[PDB]
């Protein structure tokens, strides 16, 4: 917590403070803006390609499988 | 002699801290984990999210929860998360009052000892402090009825606790299906409440205004066979053990067929095995069969073709709840299956959750049924989990008022009078002794304090007013006004905190904190 | 109700300034009062010293934080400015911070805080002026008790007695107690030689030299005319290119005659006036002494002296009452330096010095020497030798004496505490933090003798409430008495320097909210 | 060729010894902060990361890792401390410690070591006899006496402990775990189970038997959780669908003769149950697992029933009710059910608790104490083990002496006047002894924080002519009659304790030289 004494671990972070909420508004807000390209009756399809095994590709539109697919932190 | 001389096996790598460094160290270390755990605190407080190796996030204001999950290596956070899991256990509420308390009395006893006081002293004047405060509490407290012909304050206790909490968005069908639950459940003659018997599950969809309480039994599986009927009306139910399967002796066995007669007379056993099985299932009068251990295709179509809907696959507890629910009894062999046996259903339905392949049984009974069910649902994974636990927080508190019977009303006036009650006994004290208990005063008397934070007001000013409130008209039910809605007295906006919750608080917070001042020496690889 | 504040790093930039002047506080607490042991400090290279004042050990000790190195600075300000309680004013400075932590952490504006505790020291200062008693000159008595009471918590302790007498003689010595308003530390020169022990320090009304006499042959010169000189004593040489061309074998004759005998004229010329010991200034780009040149010295019995710094010409100037010369045209007894002896001691094969003693002409200026076994309690032995004189300057400055040992500042805790119990509001309770954060001091004396901390403070206390005035910690009688029957007082100065420094460091300090790297 | 191994280290003669002496002291130095009622706490962290909180030299000792073989003396003379007497386990490492510490200024110089060790053990033998000779016994055998005393004495131990503000909270009760166990004193006939949640003061001492909800069941929850004046079947023997044998095969070749065989498996379980149920018991208790069969069996006709429980509960059970445990089913007699007033299963720190409490004769107890940590219960009960083992051997004899440092300063001042009359040089070395044995007054007033050279001093002045049992009052910040303050302790700690120092110091001083093998 940026006291001179660590205590988590070598690996463990904590942000308790308008750091956090930065974190979380602009992780949603970078969701959002990926969803954001396909609304409407003129929306864009979008192309999900794999990095491994079988290289995986899939061309969709609706936000539920394009955020299930890729992996967010 | 000049030769260095080597007693512990890796003594070079080996870190020592000792005397007062090692306190200042512990009361830090106390500081920063009180610091963290005091925004999450009150009705306006803010929720944390944590994260686990695994990368799996969790939303959650339990205090006992964000510390068992904070993955910490200081060994004083160790006993910081340890105080707050075993408040949970106990109590069940007041985990992070714990910590606050625990934090508040650490940086007033290192306050203390920079004037050069023994720890052991501090750790006297805490005890006698506490038990001063709990003396206090006691004699503040009043009590409420636990009855189901009155049943409103129980409301007003699990409303108060569910506060702070997301399922205060509803915040008084939570509270009922609680107090209802509990008050089912509960054995009133010995004052003890089982939470085995309440099968708190939770599914994703619906919204949280959705969640019910089931006077009977969920359970997620689904009539094998599909073909029979999705729902039964009231129906007598035969709860089994033994799966409906040709039987075979538990001692290894060898079965000689010698001769194509013997052949002949194996497949008729095993025939004649299934249709009596039937038989004496159907003879019995029950509508609905329910088997622990699972089936195969012929019970399956045998059961269909006889108007006699099942369900296989059900684990222990949940046959052990089904048949508490319906009042029969749980019979090992079919033979065995008489009519008394049978339980009663109000109700077997199917249900299908929208456009997933899941499903779910639903039993109701008309009868009075032991045991019950919390169903909850809502939008996310996060929501569900953190509804289940407050829910559970907010049964704790209920059965700890059915085995109390006493509350204080809280909201920072239980302990401003119990700050109250210590200053005006270390008035009468001897010096070298009244500095801890001051000091104590003002550790549990920062709970206010850190509630005003939270609620946005300025902390010390009001803190001193409601204080000056409390000492000038006698009524020690003012509180910091959280919700502002005016009305310093706590009585008309309804808060209620259990008695033996806040002696708990008080008591475990002071017995940690002797722990860590009584701690002088480290010696940690 | 009220602004949120979202932002929550300048919170915790508060705090971790806070905490490190806390423990840079602490880290030297128990280095106060006569009881207070030194620190040990050995930089990166294998050098060490033995410190007990406070600026000294915050320099060698090198900090990290920022707050620390404020403190430092504040700590060397408050050196410069009295010399004395550089520890105290560190100390002060960070349990008041100390203090104000629980203020920020009670919700309350950091200007809020920094104008109560500036309104805190306005009063503090003015209850220091009326506590204490006039002070002036010519009384020996009480410039002994503040020359010893400044001794007492550093090594030389046990040689006091003949170590702070001689300590105040050299400022009575230097300037007029009549109008003089300032002292100058400058022309106490403090010559440090190894050997001996601290009972062998000496105070001389002469001139001490580090250098050696270049002839051999005398040593002792009584009736002695010193003269300094700035020119060179060697073969002549123009500022511009010089250049000899020898064409025949009598141009080799002529030139060394020439030569010769131009040296023996300026020597002649030097001994012609009644010189007998002799100056030469360090002179580099031109032999200040030939080999030629020393012999013929010798030869008319004198003293040469010779390599002395440029940055000493006025020393010496002001201790001897010579004049330099650039040019042997003036060099003339009417204003030739004289004095009754010159000597060059031997120090039991420790060392050679060059003494000046018994001036006929006035001086201004003395000068110590000081011995001790080893080094290190030599630099030790000068540095209390200079915080004592660092004291006298301070009583020079401003005529105010007050008492020690815990008395002021706990009177004054009393009487700010009292302030502020009749400021109502939100400065009321900084007020009360600035009172009760300036009984760290007496705290840290009774801790460090081995004292009860809390009943001695409490002690004081009740003593001081009954008016019982100038009552503090009493370390022989290991208890509370009045200290001025005890003979132990300062100058005011040095407590007033110390709080003010403080407090505006302190204000300075809260007035951040934010570190970056650059 | 050399003669030993390469890497073989060697060390000789004084300086040696003089090492080994500052390794006793460097030793001891680890736990001498954990004395008396201002005793500190040390917290160990092991390689592991399990930190270990504790304040009695033997345990905190064994948790330092030690390698020097004088250390190790130390470190195995306070666990057998601890393994004889129970309490004393710091004192020991101390008196160790400074004897060494007073006798290295004489070893210093050319002095022999047998002459030095023969001197303690004169100096211990005068010691232990003028211990027996001045602990005073009461010899009234009176119960009320004979409680009090048992009282006081648990009341000592506990001080210097974490459970030092509930001293008589607890140490009364110790001493009803030590009143109704048999003549035997036995520690496995008091249990010790730590339960998370609640304060010190929840704890209680059952005086029938606790233990944990083993397993349980689909079945459970439904037999009664109160019985008002059972029977309790103890059993060895597992009630649930198996193999006969492990070896047993079954060769049939008709359907009719495998419908018996599967008939009869179901007929001997029931029969089996039958026999249990007949045999009038209302709980059962088994070492071995119990099926869901029997859970089933047992909820149909009002029977509790709780498999796999420990070995040392159901022994625990056995002496409490007055029972005995059958492996066979077939001879379940009256005589051999234990009977107890009231069972009942409770709600502690969520967990589930059985309770057989009410047992008119019994010889058993059980401790359910409570906290808020796992070290902090663990602290608890390793002062708990103390204190009933100071009972547990105070209750031979009844012979005290008043702690505090009083009994130090009294075998100080003896041997001071008896070092007067012998001549020669032994006279110096039992001066040491002496002056050695007035550390522990000391090291209390330093952990106190008092002025420990002055308090020494008025003990002596006070204690030469002014009268024995006079110690240190902590509370006071001075000297008092510790015998008539109640600070009692029983003979046998101080005479073992004296004895082990003893020895360990002849042990040590008897070394001359030291061998370090390559360790191959
Ligand atoms: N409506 C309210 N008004 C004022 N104070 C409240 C109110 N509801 C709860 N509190 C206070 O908030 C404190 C913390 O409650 P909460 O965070 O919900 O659970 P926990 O006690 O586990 O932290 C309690 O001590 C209670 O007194
Ligand atoms: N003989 C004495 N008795 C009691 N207090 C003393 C004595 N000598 C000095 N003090 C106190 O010790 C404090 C520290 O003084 P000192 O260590 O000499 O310089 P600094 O003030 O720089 O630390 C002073 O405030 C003074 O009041
Ligand atoms: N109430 C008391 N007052 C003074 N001294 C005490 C008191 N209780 C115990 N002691 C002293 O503490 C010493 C033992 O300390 P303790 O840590 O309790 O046991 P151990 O001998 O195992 O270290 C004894 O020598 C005894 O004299
Ligand atoms: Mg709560
Ligand atoms: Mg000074
Ligand atoms: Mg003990």
């Amino acid at each position: 917590s940026l006291a001179p004494v660590n205590i988590f671990k070598a690996g463990a972070d904590e942000e308790r403070a308008e750091t956090a909420r930065l974190t979380s508004f602009i992780g949603a807000i970078a969701i959002g803006d990926l969803v954001k390209s396909t609304l409407g009756p003129k929306g864009m399809d979008k192309i999900l390609l794999s990095s491994g095994r079988d290289a995986s590709l899939m061309v969709t539109n609706d936000g539920a499988t394009i955020l299930k697919n890729i992996g967010v932190d | 002699y000049g030769r260095p001389f080597l007693i512990i096996k890796d003594q070079d790598r080996k870190s020592r801290l000792m005397g007062l460094e090692a306190l200042k160290s512990h009361i830090m270390a106390a500081k920063a984990v009180a610091n963290t755990m005091r925004t999450s605190l009150g009705p306006n407080g803010l929720d944390k999210m944590m994260v686990d190796k695994d990368g799996d996030v969790t939303v959650t204001n339990d205090g006992a929860t964000i510390l068992s999950m904070m993955d910490v290596d200081h060994q004083i956070a160790k006993l910081m998360v340890e105080l707050s899991k075993s408040q949970d256990d106990e109590i069940g509420d007041g985990t992070t009052g714990v910590v606050v308390l625990a934090g508040a009395l650490l940086e007033e006893a290192e306050q203390l000892l920079d004037r050069g006081i023994h720890p052991i002293r501090i750790a006297d004047g805490y005890e006698q402090a506490a038990r001063v405060a709990i003396e206090h509490l006691d004699k503040i407290s009043d009590s409420v009825l636990v009855d189901i012909k009155d049943t409103e304050p129980l409301i007003q206790t699990a409303k108060t606790t569910l506060g702070s909490k997301v399922v205060n968005s509803c915040h008084r069908q939570m509270a009922e299906i609680a107090v209802n639950a509990v008050l089912t459940v509960a054995d009133m003659e010995r004052r003890d409440v089982d939470f085995e018997l309440i099968k708190v599950e939770g599914k994703v969809g619906g919204r949280l205004e959705d969640t019910k309480l089931i006077k009977g039994v969920i359970v997620d599986k689904d009539f094998s066979h599909p073909q029979m009927p999705k729902k039964v009306e009231d129906a007598k139910i035969a709860i089994l053990t033994c799966p409906f399967e040709p039987p075979k002796p538990k001692t290894k066995h060898k079965l000689d067929v010698t001769s194509v007669e013997d052949y002949k007379a194996l497949q008729k056993y095993e025939k004649e095995k299934f249709e009596e099985m039937i038989q004496q299932i159907k003879e019995t009068g029950a509508n609905l069969a329910i088997c622990q251990w699972g089936f195969d295709d012929e019970a399956n179509h045998l059961l269909l073709q006889n108007n006699l809907p099942a369900v296989r696959w059900v684990g222990g507890p949940e046959i052990e709840l089904i048949a508490i629910a319906t009042g029969g009894r749980i019979v090992p062999r079919f033979s065995e299956l008489t009519a008394e046996k049978l339980g009663f259903a109000g109700l077997v339905q199917e249900i299908s959750f929208g456009t997933t392949k899941d499903k779910m049984l639903v039993i109701e009974q008309c009868k009075n049924s032991r045991a019950v069910t919390i169903f909850i649902r809502g939008g996310n994974k996060m929501i569900i989990e953190e509804a289940k636990r407050s829910l559970h927080d907010a049964l704790c508190v209920i059965r700890n008022l059915i085995r109390d019977n006493r509350v204080v009303y809280g909201g920072g006036a239980a302990e401003i009078s119990c700050a109250l009650a210590v200053s005006q006994e270390a008035d009468k004290c001897p010096t070298l002794e009244q500095y801890a208990m001051r000091a104590f005063a003002d550790a549990l008397e920062v709970i206010p304090m850190a509630l005003s934070e939270n609620s946005g007001m300025n902390p010390i000013q009001t803190m001193t007013e409601v204080r000056a409130r409390q000492v000038k008209e006698m009524n020690p039910a003012l509180g910091i006004d959280c919700l502002h809605k005016g009305t310093n007295d706590m009585k008309q906006q309804h808060v209620i905190e259990t008695l033996i919750g806040k002696k708990q608080q008080i008591s475990l917070a002071t017995q940690m904190v002797r722990m860590i001042l009584k701690i002088d020496d480290i010696r940690k690889p | 109700k009220g602004a949120y504040q979202d932002r929550d790093k300048p919170a915790q930039i508060r705090f971790s300034n806070i905490s490190a002047a806390k423990a840079v506080a602490d880290a030297i607490r128990t280095s106060l009062g006569p009881k207070g042991m030194d620190k040990m400090i050995q930089d990166g290279k294998g050098d060490v010293t033995i410190t007990n004042d406070g600026a000294t050990i915050l320099k060698q000790m090198q900090v990290l934080h920022p707050a620390a190195r404020m403190l430092v600075e504040l700590s060397k300000a408050q050196d410069i400015e009295a010399g004395d309680g550089t520890t105290s004013v560190v100390i002060i400075a960070g349990s008041l911070l100390d203090s104000c932590t629980k203020l920020l952490q009670k919700g309350i504006h950091p200007t809020i805080i920094s104008e109560s505790f500036q309104k805190a020291l306005e009063k503090g200062i003015e209850i220091l002026t009326d506590m204490s008693r006039p002070v002036e000159l010519s009384d020996r008595e009480t410039l002994l008790n503040s020359a010893t009471t400044s001794l007492n918590s550093k090594v030389v302790s046990q040689y006091s007695s003949l170590l702070s007498p001689m300590s105040v003689n050299a400022v009575m010595k230097v300037i007029d107690p009549a109008t003089a308003t300032s002292v100058d530390l400058r022309d106490i020169k403090i010559v440090k030689k190894l050997g001996g022990t601290i009972d062998d320090c000496e105070l001389v009304e002469g001139l001490v030299l580090t250098q050696k006499v270049s002839n051999s042959g005398i040593t002792r010169v009584e009736k002695a005319k010193i003269g300094l000189i700035q020119f060179c004593l060697s073969a002549p040489k123009t500022d511009m290119d010089n250049q000899i061309v020898v064409s025949d074998y009598a141009q080799m004759d002529r030139v060394l005659r020439e030569e010769r005998a131009y040296i023996l004229n300026l020597v002649k010329q030097i001994k012609k006036t009644g010189c007998n010991v002799l100056l030469i200034q360090k002179s580099i780009l031109r032999d200040a002494l030939s080999d030629l040149a020393l012999h013929f010295l010798n030869k008319m019995k004198i003293m040469v002296i010779k390599d002395i710094e440029r940055e000493d010409i006025e020393f010496i100037c002001k201790t001897i009452g010579t004049k330099p010369v650039a040019h042997i045209d003036q060099f003339t007894a009417d204003m030739l330096g004289s004095a009754e002896l010159a000597e060059e001691v031997n120090l039991n094969g420790s060392g050679k010095l060059l003494k000046i003693t018994g001036c006929a002409s006035p001086g201004k200026t003395v000068t110590i020497v000081v011995r001790g076994s080893n080094k290190l309690v030599i630099e030790e032995a000068e540095r209390s030798i200079h915080d004592a004189l660092c004291v006298i300057r301070c009583l020079v400055k401003k005529r105010a004496l007050i008492a020690g040992g815990g008395a002021p500042e706990i009177e004054l805790a009393l009487r700010l505490t009292e302030y502020s119990r009749t400021l109502s509001g939100m400065e009321s309770y900084c007020v009360r933090a600035f009172a009760d954060a300036m009984e760290v001091i007496p705290s840290t004396l009774a801790e460090n003798a081995g004292l009860n901390p809390i009943s001695t403070v409490t002690e004081l206390r009740n003593r001081h409430a009954q008016g019982e005035k100038t009552a503090g910690i009493n370390v022989r009688k290991g208890g509370i008495s009045n200290i001025l029957e005890e003979l132990v007082v300062q100058p005011l100065l040095v407590s007033v320097s110390a709080l003010t420094l403080a407090t505006e460091t302190v204000r300075s300090i809260l007035k951040i909210d934010d570190v970056v790297n650059t | 060729v050399i003669l030993l191994k390469e890497g073989t280290d060697s060390s000789q003669g004084i300086p040696q010894l003089v090492s080994n002496i500052s390794a006793c002291q460097v030793i001891a130095e680890a736990v001498r902060t954990t004395l008396g009622p201002r005793g500190m706490d040390k917290l160990i962290v092991d390689g592991r990361g399990k930190a270990t909180i504790s304040n009695d030299g033997a345990t905190i000792l064994k948790l330092l890792d030690v390698v020097h073989p004088a250390a190790k003396t130390l470190v195995d003379i306070a666990k057998s401390q601890d393994a004889e007497v129970g309490d004393g386990t710091t004192s020991v490492t101390l008196l160790a410690a400074e004897f060494l510490k007073q006798v290295k200024p004489y070893v210093e110089e050319g002095l022999h070591p047998q002459i030095i060790i023969r001197a303690f053990r004169t100096a211990t033998q005068l010691a232990v006899n003028k211990i027996k000779e001045i602990a005073v016994t009461v010899k009234k055998a009176d119960k009320v006496e004979q409680r009090k005393l048992l009282e006081k004495c648990a009341m000592t131990a506990l001080s210097s402990k974490l459970i030092s503000q509930q001293k008589a909270f607890f140490a009364k009760m110790v001493v009803d775990a030590v009143m109704m166990l048999d003549d035997l004193l036995q520690l496995k006939m008091i249990g010790i189970k730590k339960v998370q949640g609640g304060a010190l003061e929840d704890s209680q001492l059952v005086a029938g038997v606790a233990f944990k909800k083993t397993f349980s069941y689909a079945g459970f929850e439904m037999q009664p959780k109160k019985y008002h004046n059972p029977k309790i079947a103890l059993l060895n023997v597992e009630l649930e669908l198996k193999a006969e044998k492990d070896n047993a095969e079954i060769r049939v070749h008709t359907v009719e003769d495998y419908q018996a065989i599967v008939d009869a498996e179901w007929n001997i379980l029931y029969d089996k149950l039958e026999k249990i149920h007949h045999s009038g018991a209302k709980v059962v208790l088994s070492k071995l697992p119990i099926g869901d069969v029997a859970t089933q069996y047992f909820a149909d006709r009002d029977m509790f029933c709780a498999g796999r429980v420990p070995e040392e509960d159901l022994k625990r059970t056995m002496m409490a009710c007055g029972g005995s445990i059958q492996t066979s089913v077939n001879a379940l007699s009256a005589d051999v059910l234990g009977r107890c007033q009231v069972f009942e299963e409770t709600q502690i720190g969520g967990e589930r608790y059985n309770f057989f409490t009410g047992c008119p004769k019994a010889k058993t107890c059980t401790f359910i104490l409570r906290g808020g940590a796992e070290q902090f219960m663990e602290e608890t009960e390793r002062s708990l083990h103390d204190a009933i083992m100071i009972v547990r051997r105070a209750i031979k004899n009844d012979s005290v002496v008043a702690g505090g440092g009083a009994i130090e300063m009294e075998l100080s001042k003896y041997l001071r006047d008896y070092s007067r009359t012998i001549p020669g040089k032994q006279q110096l070395l039992i001066g040491a002894y002496a002056k050695a044995l007035e550390i522990i007054p000391r090291q209390l007033c330093d952990n106190a924080g008092f002025d420990a050279t002055n308090i020494l001093n008025k003990l002596r002045a006070r204690h030469a002519q002014g009268g024995t049992w006079y110690g240190v009052d902590i509370n006071n910040e001075d000297i008092a009659d510790n015998f008539e303050a109640f600070v009692w302790e029983p003979a046998m700690v101080r005479i073992n304790a004296l004895t082990a120092a003893s020895e360990a110091a002849c042990l040590i001083v008897s070394v001359d030289e030291t061998i370090k093998n390559p360790r191959s």
